[PDB]
């Protein structure tokens, strides 16, 4: 009600509750003020076992019309609202249940309160990573996590001044197969440059890097080597293309200047447009040139799982930007922290010198980050060598500086949890010390 | 009731690049000269191709610098027509005051 | 002001469609720096000869 | 100069000049700098 | 009570320099030519390396001059959207006056 | 512009006719030019798919920032009504 | 009475009044002690 400026019954739907059918203060019910606030041609809309055809090209009955009036959408967005709700629905037809009307209405509220279209909601839920989860079979815990991820990203796109369509280019995994003239110039420049290449004498990624950067509009070859090295970990496209498979096709099957269709040409265009996506990811998330190599080689330094490819969804583009806003806040001492962060020799005293904080402030924030149960746990080994842990410790500083207290004064409030009190109740004196 | 006007739209344009095809190598010729005398013949032949390429790069930069300046003066001659109509409405106000 | 938006876009369309744009000098730098390193290994070889 | 290279060292299969120095997309602006490298690769292979 | 807003913060950014490693010298070769004939062979070999380096320095300067001009026009196309919304509030004032 | 002077039947002219330059044909070149500017960064991938006959409604709705089923239902209804240049499934996205 | 002035000690009510009278947290109160007394080994002082 406070975050999205809505009523209590609209916030009740977002907490996995059905549409109410009860009058409140001699005002009609929530079910009536959606579907029957004027009666459509004298016909009341009631829930039952009647089918409602929700396909994009079906001029249905009067029941589909009321679904369009109650939700303020056309036939096309109502079919996409169904696919956000129910991925498992084969046809467009649903039942007229209260459970089905509440699940179409919970999907439309997620677009309304974030100022989104159904197109902008479906492309965002793919970018979040929740693009395969059903709203019809969602639980109470997974729904509050889903709204929290939509709250985090949309408010982040306002500060970055990006659209949802701009974010979806940097988060898409499906690529176009059409050979553009911008890819023909990439296929020609790499082919004529690597003619006398020996595999044993030089690395392939290093010698491609002057010719990849020349055609992706990159200002550096250090970036283009990290562009190629990241795409070997995803193997993007339908062909699962590495850069070693890329040259074996380009050496033996490509003819420069021809308009002829080569056999596996469409798997190459999906690889060359994943390298162009990498050019957009590096320049948008304003990350350091050396630290972008640390992301593509050691993603476990930046919060990813050990031995996993570095992801490029909307949750991982926030982390690269918050890292880039962090190194810009260090100023002249940013190079001395990142050199101490690439090695495992970053301490709290070195960081408080660059953060212009007290040395004991980051010490007490690091002690309290290890004594509480964070779901990525902060240990003394990875206290200043993982980015999730440094982001965790800096939140203990940002809350203690908000309340004008110490980090153990925040932890005194965490010990006053009602659920944690069931094992050991705090006395009145412990509240009295925390109130002081 | 008073209806607010729509927000100003952001203009955008395309930047579709071109791509001309690669050429093929002509047939080689067996001349009379040895290797240290034809390489020196070929090196002074290629070092003139470098001077033609550095000259052609200079001409394109001067072409796009004069095509921009002719654009900047045709745009400045269009804004002066609108600002000269606003000044007609400033004098018409002072005749209405 | 709607003319100045139309004129700023006519400049931004000119900087992206001229021959001497940023995409030219990304190609000229990326190709010559591959030549300039391969020419160095041959140039330092005759300083050793 | 390549055919004079092939005739002095008995290697007909030797190839240093490759059909990629002219790029009609970028008007071939590095055509001279590419062939100058290929002549330098030819003589350095000749001296050895 | 009336609370004053906070003072405007000063923005700052990082300038972390790069450092690539040094190379090693390749193995030397004993050729057939004498010293005054291989030095003249090496001097014309290094004087071409100077012309490649002066050309590469020119291309980077032209690259960073065109990357700045494309930045200056994308920033000027963003300020024109805000100044065109202020003019909507100037006309809306004159309909309220 | 090379596609206009070689294949004007791609841009609405009759098959085997010279491309006209009257006032009705200069509107079509400008509305085409305003269309490719509205595509933005995905303009080169549509025009490469438009020079060949492999342009689909799903590829176009990605560049138009529209729904994929919106251009599908608009293409179905364009074929079921009597336009004087008739829209067929062969030239649905290969004629201007 | 002793007043524990370390950075990470949730002390008694006497440390709280030192924070209210000076408008600082625990961390700046330990650094205010080191500006005052460099020779203090622990954080504890007397209530003089």
């Amino acid at each position: 009600m406070q975050r999205y400026a809505i009523h209590a019954e609209t916030a009740l739907i977002l907490c996995n509750a059905p549409i109410s059918q009860r009058s409140y203060d001699n005002q009609p019910s929530q079910f009536d003020r959606l579907f029957n606030t004027p009666l459509l041609n004298g016909q009341y809309f009631s829930t039952g076992d009647e089918e409602i055809d929700l396909n994009s090209g079906s001029t249905g009955d009067w029941r589909k019309t009321i679904l369009k009036r109650a939700f303020n959408i056309d036939d096309v967005s109502l079919f996409r609202l169904l696919k956000i709700t129910d991925h498992d629905n084969k046809d467009g037809k649903i039942k007229n249940n209260l459970k089905n009307l509440s699940n179409l209405y919970i999907g439309k509220l997620l677009a309304d309160i974030h100022q989104l279209t159904i197109d902008e909601l479906d492309l965002l839920l793919i970018a979040v990573g929740e693009g395969k989860t059903n709203l019809s079979a969602i639980s109470d815990k997974q729904l509050a996590t889903l709204i929290r991820k939509l709250n985090t990203i949309t408010s982040w796109l306002h500060t970055q001044k990006w659209s949802v369509f701009q974010l979806f280019i940097m988060t898409s995994t499906s690529y176009n197969k059409t050979l553009t003239p911008e890819i023909k110039n990439l296929l020609d420049t790499v082919y004529h440059g690597l003619q006398g290449f020996d595999k044993d004498k030089a690395d392939l990624l290093h010698v491609m890097a002057p010719y990849i950067a020349a055609t992706l509009q990159l200002s550096s070859e250090n970036v283009a080597h990290s562009v190629l090295l990241w795409a070997d970990k995803l193997q993007p496209g339908d062909g699962a293309m590495t850069a070693e498979k890329f040259w074996d096709w380009l050496n033996t099957k490509y003819t420069p200047g021809s308009s002829e269709a080569v056999e596996t040409q469409e798997h190459i265009v999906q690889y060359c447009q994943a390298l162009a996506q990498l050019e957009m990811v590096y320049h948008s998330t304003g990350i350091n040139e050396n630290a972008f190599r640390l992301f593509v080689t050691k993603p476990e330094m930046f919060g990813a799982a050990t031995g996993a490819a570095p992801a490029h969804d909307a949750l991982s583009l926030i982390m690269l930007t918050r890292f880039a806003d962090w190194v810009n806040a260090l100023g002249e001492k940013a190079s001395s922290v990142l050199a101490a962060f690439e090695a495992n020799s970053l301490t709290a005293e070195q960081l408080a010198d660059a953060m212009n904080l007290d040395a004991n402030l980051l010490l007490q924030a690091s002690i309290q980050a290890q004594n509480h149960q964070h779901l990525p746990p902060v240990t003394p080994e990875n206290a200043f060598s993982c980015w999730t842990s440094i982001n965790t410790i800096l939140q203990w500083v940002n809350v203690a500086q908000q309340l004008n207290v110490a980090p153990q004064g925040v932890s005194a409030l965490v010990g006053l949890d009602y659920i944690q009190s069931m094992k050991e109740t705090p006395t009145y004196a412990q509240w009295e010390n925390a109130a002081g | 009731i008073y209806a607010t006007p729509a927000d100003p739209k952001a203009l955008l344009s395309a930047a579709v690049a071109t791509s001309q095809g690669g050429g093929k190598l002509p047939e080689s010729f067996m001349s009379l000269w040895r290797f240290p005398h034809m390489l020196e013949n070929a090196r002074g032949m290629v070092s003139q191709l470098t001077q033609f390429g550095s000259t052609l790069q200079n001409i394109i930069e001067r072409q796009d610098a004069e095509a921009l300046n002719a654009l900047l003066q045709n745009q400045a001659a269009e804004l002066i027509l609108t600002n000269l109509s606003i000044q007609d409405k400033t004098i018409e106000e002072l005749d209405a005051e | 002001l709607k003319t100045q938006q139309e004129q700023t876009q006519s400049q931004l369309a000119f900087l992206q469609r001229k021959f001497s744009n940023q995409a030219l000098y990304n190609w000229l730098r990326g190709r010559l720096a591959a030549i300039y390193f391969q020419f160095y290994d041959l140039a330092v070889a005759r300083c050793l000869m | 100069a390549e055919q004079a290279y092939r005739w002095e060292l008995n290697d007909d299969s030797a190839r240093f000049i490759k059909p990629g120095a002219w790029q009609g997309t970028y008007a071939g602006l590095l055509a001279g700098e590419t062939l100058m490298l290929s002549l330098a690769q030819m003589e350095d292979a000749h001296l050895k």
